[PDB]
DNA sequence: ATCGTCAGCTGTGCAGTA
RNA sequence: AUACUGCACAGCUGACGA
């Protein structure tokens, strides 16, 4: 049925050229490429001056480009080499049948090597009265990384070995009463941060016998196994910087902050130098139009990771959420409401995150550092696009 | 401190000499990479009297004039031009009476009755396959065959995968199959969803379905290929290697996986799989230095049958490290064969770390961070062609660990991963994450592990995609 | 023999592309 | 299973000690 509309095109072609009056011609059944010639008649009086017409003719849909002023078309590079080669001007015409659009160009056929991807803009391109005589006349920014440096104090004791199981000192009520440094590895030598004669054997079973003293070397080894008892060290040390402000969640492994004895929170966020400090880290939620029917909360918390490169310690922080009922008491179940709350999200709400953690987690033991910066070469266009993520 | 590169987006090769970055608009005015010689492909259908009728009605109405969704983002939701004069395949796609198989309402029901759960499973492949054989062995033999599952016989099987015990029994045919559900070739029906019930499935619109499906059964009825990555101009021979893992059928045990590809003499590409199984050695995911020489000798047997020359470039991708064996395997085959140069490349989706930008979208597609060694790679994000970022929470990047013997430095391996991303002929997507041979090697696998002891292994593509 | 620390892989299911 | 992305759970591996 294609020839149908093959046949139309070129009888409105042809009808078109005839309104105004050029003497168009068709050609036989085995034609091939060229499809009429063309005279110019000159209003009255002809004159033998033909042009040769190559007619692409459509019934419905839309062009590859249409932008409503321009499209474009793509050649066969086999058309071009059969146009290229002709003593008389070539001409294509494209006729639309929905809305009976005409409009015209013409192949470069003076160039060196041929130019595929004809621009065919409208108005200016018009097949009609108003261009005839044309058509005679030739006859960078910025990002930040969620990485976090850190520095160490300059000294650290290994030794004093306990000679206790790990678990019967935790168990001793020395274990669960004041600071729970008391950490041995794989029945290992007792390194930690504080000498034992003033931190541990004050209140952790221990051994008077040695002082000990380290330059914090320990911190890199060639072997894995002490770097992960150096990063249990890390976590740790971490915990007990963090003592009736945070809580441990072990099934997530998490900081989860703590309703300290109220269950709204704390607003601490960041200074910001000239800004404020704002930043709702515990809220409490209702259900069915009743306050009094507690649903859960939102405590922020975040996973922290302890990695080793460039021989420096980095910590990678992952922000999530911990959700309880009523307050300072587990959930039985969150299965919906963490993915519902990440499905609502964007990465301006998530750079924030990182930078309130930051700035909780250092100053009002060890330092933490500024995370390194990055400068980006092209820029994300960002304009126009003001909606949705 | 941390220098970084914004890469731009790879093209791929079109036919008549043509070149684009989107697949959907390439295919539109140049047509495939190999043209089909004919005009008709010949489609059969097996299934429900309902799913047949409905399955021509979908053709026809889809050859005829379907159209696109929105006039927001124009480049992302484009129209289909039908199968008509202008079609990008340059071909028709005919359904013939001959080649349409119905299965009975008779049996369905004893299919449903049916308390085990095997069982079940088992005679409906062999009705399906019975089927099949009875039409392949005759003189109505189709190019491709769609099995279109109705909602009765889904409700029973859905609620051992279905998927791939009927892919695996249909690897004797001389033609490959697409399942489509009733959701996709006839509207006004849902299904419902599994254990989450009454809650049923979304799918996407008319006009990507369209696309997705013409050029899955252009591929597997015509045989040639849509697109292809162009090459650019100065570089060596090269082929590729992608290596998975995955477990057992029903048991705890481990098998490897691998899938072989590499570029033709003249306009072409080659993608297959293997011939064999690679046996069992324990439960855990990780090579032996008897298993990764024998990948690497078929691969460059493979080479040369076609370019009458060894490469000189092998490049392999894993999912699961390079310790200390499968390196040295690959390393002797290498050197003792007759190549050079060398690519050992360990590919992770398991980092923690992100890059957290100033603004609303996030970081752009084709970011590369340098971390020593190591590459942080986004083969996800926002896109300038698309308009948007294709998601909800945030891109996830990729950690690109090459071994310690190798020769390009890792801005050219990144580079290289990222323009092997658009070669999926299974989407017309633009968001892909992975790389080609580890997509191949994962969807080989799915299919492989269904496949009895001593039974029949196919190297064509057309079968696993 | 089960339980703690470290890091990692494959399997299954749901929501939404804007 | 027309497709891709994001998330949530369970299981299994190696290295280290009672
Ligand atoms: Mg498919």
């Amino acid at each position: 049925a294609n020839q149908i509309i093959g046949e139309i095109g070129e009888n409105e072609v042809r009808g078109r050229f005839l309104t105004l009056g050029w003497q168009f011609d068709g050609r036989s059944r085995l034609e091939a490429g060229i499809d009429g010639i063309a005279e110019v008649m000159n209003e009255g009086q002809p004159m033998a001056r033909m042009i040769a017409v190559q007619i692409k003719s459509t019934k419905e849909g839309k062009y590859t480009s249409e932008s409503d002023t321009s499209f474009t078309y793509l050649l066969r590079t086999q058309d071009l080499a059969y146009w290229r080669g002709s003593n008389l001007p070539v001409i294509v015409v494209f006729y639309r049948q929905s809305d009976h659009s005409f409009y015209w160009k013409e192949v470069s056929r003076d160039a060196g090597p041929g130019e595929r991807r004809l621009n065919i803009d409208k108005v200016a391109d018009l097949f009609n009265a108003s261009t005839v005589n044309k058509l005679a006349a030739l006859t960078g920014e910025d990002a930040l990384i969620n990485m976090l440096p850190l520095t160490l104090p300059n000294e650290m004791y290994i030794a004093s070995t306990t000679y206790e199981p790990r678990k019967a000192i935790a168990v001793i009520l020395n274990g669960d009463g004041p600071k729970r440094f008391d950490w041995v590895i794989n029945g290992g030598t007792f390194w930690s941060f504080h000498d034992p004669r003033t931190s541990a054997c004050s209140e952790i079973v221990d051994i008077d016998q040695v002082e000990a003293i380290n330059t914090k070397e320990l911190a890199l080894h060639d072997d894995i196994d002490e770097q992960n008892r150096f990063s249990h060290l890390l976590r740790q040390t971490l915990r007990y910087q963090t003592d009736s402000d945070l809580g441990w969640d072990k099934d997530h492994k998490a900081l989860y902050f703590r309703a300290i004895e109220r269950e709204v929170s704390r607003n601490f966020a960041y200074t910001s130098s000239k800004k404020k400090t704002d930043a709702n880290v515990v809220s409490v939620f209702k259900n069915s139009k009743d306050e009094t029917r507690v649903s859960f909360v939102r405590h922020h918390a975040f996973s922290p990771r302890f990695e080793l490169m460039a021989d420096q310690w980095y910590l990678i922080i992952t922000p999530t959420y911990y959700y309880t009922t009523n307050g300072y008491a587990p959930h039985q179940f969150a299965a919906p409401l963490l993915a519902g709350k990440k499905r609502l999200d964007k990465s301006a709400a998530l750079r924030g995150q990182v930078i309130m953690w930051h700035r909780f987690l250092t100053q009002s033991y060890l330092m933490f550092g500024e995370p390194p910066s990055i400068h980006l070469d092209v820029r994300v266009p960002e304009d126009g696009w003001v909606k949705e993520k | 401190t941390f220098e970084t590169r914004i890469f731009d987006e790879p093209e791929l090769e079109f036919g008549d000499h043509h070149h684009h970055q989107d697949p959907r608009l390439g295919l539109s005015e140049a047509g495939p990479l190999q043209t089909f010689l004919g005009d008709v492909i010949k489609i059969g259908v097996v299934g429900n009297s309902k799913t047949i009728e409905d399955t021509r009605k979908f053709i026809e109405t889809v050859s005829s004039g379907v159209e696109g969704k929105g006039e927001k983002h124009p480049n992302m939701h484009p129209p289909f031009p039908g199968l008509g004069n202008q079609s990008p395949y340059r071909c028709r796609f005919e359904i013939e009476d001959g080649a349409t198989a119905a299965l009975t309402k008779s049996k369905l029901d004893k299919i449903g009755k049916e308390p085990d759960h095997y069982r079940a499973v088992e005679m409906a492949v062999d009705e399906i396959i019975g089927e099949l054989q009875a039409m392949d062995d005759g003189g109505s033999r189709p190019d491709v065959a769609i099995i279109a599952l109705p909602v009765k016989l889904l409700e029973r099987v859905w609620n051992p995968n279905f998927r791939g015990m009927l892919k695996a029994k249909a690897m004797g045919l001389s033609f490959p199959i697409q399942i489509v559900w009733e959701d996709v070739i006839d509207d006004k029906v849902t299904i419902p969803q599994k254990v989450k019930e009454s809650s049923s499935r979304k799918i996407q619109d008319i006009a990507g379905r369209t696309w997705n499906l013409m050029t899955s059964l252009y591929y597997k009825g015509s045989g040639r290929i849509p697109w292809r990555r162009m090459p650019l101009e100065g570089e060596f021979s090269a082929c590729y290697v992608g290596i998975s893992f995955y477990r057992e059928a029903d048991g705890q045990q481990l098998f490897t996986s691998a899938a072989q590809m590499f570029d033709e003499r003249g306009r072409g590409f080659v993608l297959k799989g293997r011939r064999a199984r690679t046996e069992s050695r324990g439960r855990h995911p990780y090579m032996a230095r008897e298993d990764a020489k024998k990948i690497i000798e078929d691969v460059l047997a493979a080479y040369k049958l076609h370019h009458k020359t060894l490469p000189a470039r092998v490049f392999i991708l894993k999912t699961s490290r390079f310790k200390d064996e499968e390196a040295d395997g690959i390393i002797a085959a290498l050197d003792e064969a007759g190549t050079e140069l060398r690519d050992l490349v360990w590919v992770q989706e398991s980092y923690t770390a992100r890059i957290l930008r100033d603004g609303n979208y996030p970081v752009l597609r084709g970011t590369f961070v340098d971390l020593h060694g190591k590459g942080l790679l986004y083969t996800s994000g926002s896109m300038p062609y698309y308009g948007t970022y294709p998601g909800k929470y945030d891109p996830n990047p990729l950690l690109l660990c090459p071994h310690h013997t190798s020769e390009s430095t890792v801005a050219q391996l990144a580079e290289e991963i990222f323009s092997l991303t658009k070669v999926n002929w299974n989407s017309t997507q633009m968001n892909q994450r992975l790389p080609i041979p580890i997509r191949a090697a994962r969807k080989v696998g799915e299919v492989l592990k269904y496949v009895g002891e001593g039974e029949v292994i196919s190297a064509d593509y057309r079968k696993y995609i």
